[PDB]
RNA sequence: AAACUCCAUAUAUAUAAUUUUAAUUAUAUAUAAUUUUAUAUUAUUUAUUAAUAUAAAGAAAGGAAUUAAGACAAAUCAUAAUGAUCCUUAUAAUAUGGGUAAUAGACGUGCUAUAAUAAAAUGAUAAUAAAAUUAUAUAAAAUAUAUUUAAUUAUAUUUAAUUAAUAAUAUAAAACAUUUUAAUUUUUAAUAUAUUUUUUUAUUAUAUAUUAAUAUGAAUUAUAAUCUGAAAUUCGAUUAUAUGAAA
């Protein structure tokens, strides 16, 4: 948990033109802070193979990019 | 020829010794007294709670039935309470024989001027 | 008052029962410098407690806490043999040698 | 004619292999940026600074290549490679020190009581 | 001091049966004698029995009151002891003697 | 040991011809570095075979000399040294209150640089 | 611990400008502890030996 | 049996160790501004509490987040990791550490209690 | 960073120094040993050195000694 | 080594001890703690068309 | 091979201007034991002897290292090194992110606990250690916040001394004393009572449930803050409030 005195983990991102275009950031920066300019852009974010789309809501703002793009597959048995 | 020197007082009547008990060293002053015992500076029943420890200072002086004949000024440092009590013991011994030499070999059959060799062993 | 004013601008660096005041330096890259920046304090740390003019900082006591940490962590074997136990006349006294007293003349 | 890192390094002077030299590598930009990383750093935990200024100096934190951090230097022996049981008093991994002990190699070590 | 020593020079079991597995046959139940020493771990630690019994929360409590019982007669350790001297003395052929 | 007594033999009497009196060589407690390996080279990490290192000590004082004397014992036993020997000198120089004539860093010159570059200055604007 | 804190606040301020301190009544965060750490690049970066050797 | 808020107690038990230990939400801290607040000393027992007395302790809880509203701050808490997809959230969902915790062995409490209405 | 000298010692013999005599064979002797000890290459290996008896150079050197 | 499977030969000749220690108080010591110092060992490696074998040589000063 | 030896232990000499102090020490050298002596007894191959006891002398009671051979063609080509064979725009090299931390069952090794011969608090002229560490540092005292008079614990601020028998990590802990402790109506409280008064006795109230989980236990989880780092999402450590599973 990053000591909130240090400020947010702010990446290099595209966000101008994904707010004057409306493309979607593609990004491996999944330590990346949601930041609440984000609120309203849409994200394509490494899970290690591929890019998982997804749109940042009001409620994901403080939380980071890698905690929506699971890099696992659910475990399974051969029952 | 020989190395050893015979033991006397010094110049105030007393017989220094030291003793080792695991890594507790001991120098105590033996004077003709009245049984006043002092350690470190302290009361023998402030320095050592254990009643044990005490009787085991006592024990050389009770094996010459000679507890209150002399005044003991003990000094000691390292290990624990029990290191420190019986590495006295061993110096109370060492220093009784320099007032009747003939009284050593009833100090050795007690077991007090043998110096304890065990000591903590690192598992090998 | 200005030794008391010094004692008190010194803080941690003097030690009330030695009575010794030592700062060290190895800021800079050659002792030289480092000797010169410590001479340096040491005038400024003088004028500071011989102008007493504004404060001489007297209602102030010495403060020893940080040499008492300092003496915990030592051990003190500050006790002597009683003066009232001492047996002077139990000393051994010196024999007569013949040989030694005819051996000398 | 294609040194595999951005900047011209030389080699180190004894065993060689691709890691050793990938470390290397790092060692000497790391000493190279060691000033740039310090007063970036400062700039970025100073609260006595403005915000924005504080997060300009983490966004140039976070832009700097890998090969500048200083937590990414691992100690390597120097004789083998190895990086795992590396002993700092000799830079070599304990199989090595063993030998080298024996052979009388490192200075004053001797066998154990 | 007197009074715990004859509790437990009372109370210990002078000999004890013991199986000897001697042989691809049923062991045989031989009586052994009893030291001193071993005499006093028997008696001691049905004496620490009995005392555990007691309700007080003081271990020290709960065994001065069972050696103060033992020393005025009353104990149940006593049925203990009569039941290990009977299977010795049925037992007392067995013995070797060599 | 051996080395480091017959050296400091040699410096009491390099310092009595040059009339320094000295103490010692005052033994000083070794240090003692162990380090325990395991005997085999991947696996069997039950077998541990023990090394250790020892750091022998020796202290010889100086008294009631002049610095330039001092300073030929230094020379002299520097160019007669022995292998595997180190030495370390503190030197006590006893000085006046006030002398005559007396006896910035890299960070903070690139902040200073960084704080004026146009990347930190285009948000310090007010 | 009677003596008044404006007291012992004015000789610590003046103890620290005679001996060249930094004096942070507040306690802010200053940064002041990297600017002065030491500086391990040189003996980091000789880790594997003097690269100039003969060869 | 003294009732407080339909929590019963034992007339023995110490009030600032019962409050804790039977309201959820109050622990060993706020059990003793609570006994502070209201007057009782220290080590006073349910037994001794007037009728007045118990009526002060009810109001006092009464006004504080506790039983039911402290429960439903954690399940709200809880489901709002579910809804926004966290990770956090999936491991809620699926009865798994949520913590970082191994689950190749142990992990059997997680299976019991981890849930989105969690207790 | 130093003043270096170097001091080249030399031996006359191979078996002298148990590091030159290794190197030696490893480097040198592998036609002797590459298809088993040759009968001769062991036998050169054998009279090296004479036979000495070892007890009386111990106490000729502890009589000396003594003297 | 290999000189298809490695072999070893030994060939040992002369003394391996020091009686100067036993018959006097002259003591022995032990070089890095584990070698006695009368003995001096030594291995030097090189390669064939096989591959690596060792010599291993030991002589015994006294 | 044993041993000789080195270590430990005992003692002696030398060194230290006894403020680098631990002289009750440090570390060089040497000495000492593989103990010795007599006495009675019991056996013997009875002798110039063993097993015992007894008195006497002594500090004397413990360890180490290494290998001689051979077997498992036992482990390692992943500490490094070699032959053969294979890859050579890839089976070599670099960067970003991910994984090595997944989870049905099973196994090994540990930690914590299931309460009264045992856990929890408190103990400042500071009960009592050893062995280590500090130039790719160890961090004192003080102040500020959590937070309350203070202490304690954690972090921040500041960076004293020491690159060391000097200063720091670091006032060892258990022990011991006092207080407290669910189950336990074995308690607590109200009156009265006492030559047990930190307590006794009497009369009332003090629960119900209950083979059971408490003021035992601390897993799980919510929220906030902190530490290292450029970065703590997968996937780190610490603190506070709350949660309080199994046993
Ligand atoms: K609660
Ligand atoms: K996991
Ligand atoms: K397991
Ligand atoms: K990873
Ligand atoms: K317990
Ligand atoms: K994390
Ligand atoms: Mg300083
Ligand atoms: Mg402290
Ligand atoms: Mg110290
Ligand atoms: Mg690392
Ligand atoms: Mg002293
Ligand atoms: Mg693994
Ligand atoms: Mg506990
Ligand atoms: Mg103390
Ligand atoms: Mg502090
Ligand atoms: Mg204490
Ligand atoms: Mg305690
Ligand atoms: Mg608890
Ligand atoms: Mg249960």
């Amino acid at each position: 948990s990053r000591s909130v005195w240090k400020g947010p983990n702010i990446v290099p991102l595209p966000i101008r033109e994904a707010m004057t275009k409306g493309t979607p950031i593609r990004t491996n920066a999944r330590a990346a802070t949601i930041l609440p300019q984000f609120v309203g852009l849409k994200f394509q974010i490494h899970n290690g193979k591929e890019y998982v789309p997804i749109e940042i809501s009001e409620d994901m703002v403080g939380h980071k990019l890698g905690e929506f793009a699971p890099t696992r597959k659910r475990f399974s048995y051969t029952q | 020829s020989n190395n050893i020197k015979i033991k006397t007082l010094d110049e105030f009547g007393r017989s220094i010794a030291v003793g080792k008990r695991k890594s507790s060293t001991a120098k105590v002053f033996v004077v003709r007294g009245t049984g006043e015992i002092l350690v470190n500076g302290r009361q023998l029943n402030d320095y050592f709670l254990k009643m044990k420890d005490r009787e085991s200072i006592m024990y050389p002086l009770q094996v010459i039935e000679s507890v209150g004949k002399y005044n003991i000024f003990a000094t000691t440092s390292g290990g624990g309470p029990t290191g420190q009590a019986e590495s006295i013991m061993h110096a109370i011994a060492k220093a009784l024989v320099v007032f009747n030499p003939l009284l050593k070999s009833r100090l050795h059959k007690a077991g007090v001027l043998t110096r304890d060799y065990r000591h903590v062993e690192r598992k090998k | 008052k200005s030794l008391h004013k010094f004692r008190i601008l010194a803080r941690s660096r003097y030690d009330h029962t030695t009575d010794i005041f030592k700062m060290s330096s190895d800021k800079f890259e050659h002792a030289s410098q480092n000797a010169r920046y410590l001479h340096d304090i040491l005038q400024r740390l003088l004028a500071e407690s011989k102008d007493l003019t504004e404060d001489d900082f007297s209602d102030v006591p010495l403060d020893t806490r940080h040499t008492i940490a300092k003496s915990l962590r030592k051990k003190k074997r500050d006790y002597e043999f009683p003066e009232h136990w001492k047996r002077p006349e139990d000393a051994p006294k010196k024999k007569f040698d013949i040989v030694d007293q005819l051996l000398s003349t | 004619g294609n040194f595999r890192f951005p900047i011209k390094t030389k080699l180190p002077p004894g065993f060689i292999n691709a890691r050793i030299l990938r470390d290397n590598f790092k060692r000497q930009q790391f000493k190279e940026n060691e000033i740039l990383v310090k007063s970036l750093k400062f700039i970025a935990r100073n609260m006595n600074l403005p915000t924005k200024l504080r997060l300009e100096a983490q966004l140039k934190l976070n832009a700097l290549p890998n090969y500048m951090r200083s937590t990414q230097i691992k100690n390597r022996c120097v004789d083998s490679g190895h990086a795992r049981f590396v002993l700092s008093d000799f830079r070599l991994c304990r199989y090595q020190f063993r030998e080298n002990a024996l052979k009388g190699n490192l200075p004053g070590v001797k066998k154990g009581i | 001091i007197q009074a715990l020593e004859k509790s437990l020079d009372e109370l210990a079991p002078l000999m004890m049966t013991k199986t000897f597995n001697t042989g691809v046959a049923k062991a045989s139940v031989i009586p052994v004698p009893l030291n001193k020493r071993q005499r006093n771990r028997i008696a001691w630690n049905w004496i620490v029995q009995s005392a555990n019994q007691r309700v007080s929360s003081d271990f020290a409590v709960r065994l001065g009151e069972e050696l103060t019982a033992i020393a005025k007669g009353t104990s149940s350790a006593f049925e203990k002891r009569d039941q290990i001297h009977k299977t010795a003395i049925a037992h007392r052929a067995y013995i070797q003697l060599k | 040991n051996e080395n480091l007594d017959f050296y400091s033999d040699f410096i009491l009497r390099t310092g009595y011809y040059l009339g320094i009196p000295l103490t010692g060589p005052k033994p000083l407690p070794t240090r003692r570095e162990r380090w325990t390996v395991i005997k085999s080279p991947f696996v069997h990490a039950k077998s541990k075979e023990n090394f250790e290192r020892h750091t022998h000590k020796r202290l010889i004082r100086a008294w009631d000399t002049n610095p330039e004397v001092l300073q030929m014992l230094i020379a002299y036993i520097t160019k007669h040294s022995m292998a595997g020997v180190g030495m370390k000198c503190n030197f006590f120089q006893r000085s006046e209150i006030s002398l005559d004539l007396g006896s910035t860093s890299a960070v903070g010159q690139k902040v200073l640089e960084l704080l004026d570059s146009p990347d930190f200055k285009k948000h310090l604007e007010k | 611990m009677n003596v008044p804190k404006a007291r012992l606040l004015k000789v610590a301020e003046l103890s620290a400008k005679i001996f060249d301190q930094n004096f942070n009544p507040s306690g802010i965060r200053t940064g002041s502890k990297i600017l002065n750490e030491r500086l391990k690049g040189p003996s980091v970066a000789s880790y594997y030996g003097n690269p100039d050797i003969l060869k | 049996v003294v009732h407080i808020l339909g929590k019963g107690f034992k007339g023995k038990e110490v009030i600032k160790i019962a409050l804790a230990s039977k309201f959820y939400g109050i622990g060993k801290t706020t059990a003793e501004k609570i006994c502070s607040k209201l007057g009782l000393y220290p080590w006073m027992r349910m037994h001794q509490l007037s009728e007045p007395q118990i009526m002060s302790i009810a109001s006092e809880l009464s006004t504080m987040t506790i039983e039911g509203d402290a429960r439903a701050i954690v399940k709200d808490n809880i489901a709002l990791k579910r809804k926004i997809g966290s990770y956090s959230g999936m491991r809620h969902t699926l009865h798994l550490p949520v913590r970082g915790q191994h689950t190749r062995n142990n992990a059997k409490t997680a299976r019991k209690l981890n849930k989105i209405d969690r207790r | 960073k130093k003043k270096v000298t170097i001091e080249p010692i030399k031996l006359s013999y191979i078996y002298l120094n148990s590091d030159i005599f290794s190197k030696y064979i490893s480097l040198n002797d592998m036609d002797k040993y590459n298809n088993g000890i040759l009968t001769n290459y062991q036998r050169m290996l054998n009279n090296i050195m004479p036979k000495l008896n070892d007890h009386n150079i111990s106490m000729n050197y502890i009589n000396n000694i003594n003297n | 080594g290999r000189l298809g499977r490695t072999s070893t030969t030994n060939l040992l000749n002369g003394t391996f001890n020091n009686k100067k220690y036993l018959w006097s108080n002259i003591n022995n010591n032990y070089k890095l703690n584990y070698i006695p110092s009368n003995h001096n060992l030594y291995n030097n490696s090189n390669i064939n068309k096989n591959g690596k074998y060792n010599i291993k040589v030991k002589l015994n000063f006294i």
